[PDB]
């Protein structure tokens, strides 16, 4: 039973930064030379655990998480970094026995008039846990008129939506991008 | 009625300190963004720093380390701390609203004179006209973007600037229907169909693409 890892990457379509989704890569064996030798990749700067044994260390359990999220943004996503993206919509922890994988993809999600199906949120109250999900969209107030639900001045909509479109594509290209954490896996099993 | 004051006038000699002050009401400042804009003597608008709620922040690369930015919850202001001085920061300082996309910086100061001891073009430059004619704007970007980052402001000589248009010809509430907007590609255009004897002001071009940097063009005078 080869790792699914092929299958979750190599995917038509995935969520939103905000209601990002999490897989479970059960017990399986997972050789990642094929992640190394791929050319289509283009940011696979990886962190903490040595790359080349990657094959070889054994953990517990793998988590894949992934999003869609801009060009010029996929910098933030790395630890010990602060800002729109990572702060709010999904926060990384100072060090974690994972790394992250990042790659163009602009045919396959941007359409010329524009795509509004992905969403980022922009008004919180306070920072996110690392490793936390918030997908509830309530009206976010500034707090000295109560707002009982009707948007207008002083009560806005949290979430804001993406515009891609065909252009320069130095930032705003959409990029996909997927993490891995490390917390009964193992590659060769020679 | 939203409003902000400031207190911050006073001459330092090069290598003293000064703080500043704005007081907010109707809005609360924790929750709320906050920016404070530099506009030097005889140039265009500079940015300086930015606050998110919660304790991110960024600053400008042209002045980091000098200057320092803090919220304070007790009395509902934001000091702008500033340990170190030179020469060539002598200007006026607004501090003001900001709501990135929807909306950017509804509601400015009132502006405070210090004094010691991508970009953006705009092309037609004076364009002099009396009452009766039409006037329309040019200013132009060197990197395309998706138009919904742009802002227009105006900004009567002796005050502070205020927002006409936001987010791609969405205007403000109360603003008349002489002004209006339309851009597309790299030209981006600001046209008015008539021209009141108050509306001789000076206009500016702005775009918030980047996260924590806008940039503010020369502007145009009229
Ligand atoms: C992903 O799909 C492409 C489709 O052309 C295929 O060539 C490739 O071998 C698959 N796997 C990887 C790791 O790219």
């Amino acid at each position: 039973n080869l790792c699914p890892f092929g299958e979750v990457f190599n995917a038509t379509r995935f969520a939103s930064v905000y209601a990002w989704n999490r897989k479970r890569i059960s017990n399986c064996v997972a050789d990642y030379s094929v992640l190394y030798n791929s050319a289509s990749f283009s940011t696979f700067k990886c962190y903490g655990v040595s790359p080349t044994k990657l094959n070889d260390l054994c953990f517990t359990n793998v988590y894949a998480d992934s999003f869609v999220i801009r060009g010029d943004e996929v910098r933030q996503i790395a630890p010990g970094q602060t800002g729109k993206i990572a702060d709010y919509n999904y926060k990384l922890p100072d060090d974690f026995t994972g790394c992250v994988i990042a790659w163009n993809s602009n045919n396959l999600d941007s359409k010329v008039g524009g795509n509004y199906n992905y969403l980022y949120r922009l008004f919180r109250k306070s920072n996110l846990k690392p490793f936390e999900r918030d997908i509830s969209t309530e009206i976010y107030q500034a707090g000295s008129t109560p707002c009982n639900g009707v948007e207008g001045f002083n009560c806005y909509f949290p979430l804001q939506s993406y515009g891609f479109q065909p252009t320069n594509g130095v930032g705003y290209q959409p990029y996909r991008v997927v993490v891995l954490s490390f917390e009964t896996v193992c590659g060769p099993k020679k | 009625e939203v409003q902000l004051l400031q207190s911050a006038g006073g001459l330092v000699q090069p290598g003293g300190s000064l703080r500043l002050s704005c007081a907010a009401s109707g809005f609360t400042v924790s929750a709320n963004y906050m920016s404070w804009v530099r506009q030097a003597p005889g140039k265009g608008l500079e940015w300086v720093s930015v606050i998110y709620p919660g304790g991110s922040t960024f600053y400008a690369d042209s002045v980091k380390g000098r200057f320092t930015i803090s919220k304070d919850n007790s009395k509902n202001t934001l000091y702008l701390q500033m340990n170190s001085l030179r020469v060539e920061d002598t200007a006026v300082y607004y501090c003001a609203r900001d709501l990135s996309v929807a909306g950017a910086f509804d509601i400015w100061g009132q502006g405070t004179l210090v004094t010691v001891s991508i970009v953006l073009t705009q092309s037609p430059g004076t364009l002099s006209l009396s009452p009766g004619e039409k006037a329309t704007l040019f200013c132009r970007a060197s990197q395309t973007f998706s138009s919904n980052y742009l802002a227009w402001y105006q900004q009567k000589p002796g005050q502070a600037p205020s927002l006409l248009i936001y987010g791609g010809s969405t205007r403000a509430a109360g603003i008349p229907d002489r002004f209006s907007g339309s851009g597309s590609g790299t030209d981006f255009t600001l046209t008015i169909n008539r021209l009141e004897p108050e509306d001789f002001a000076i206009y500016y071009c702005q775009e918030y693409g980047s996260s924590p940097r806008v940039t503010f063009g020369q502007g145009t005078r009229l």
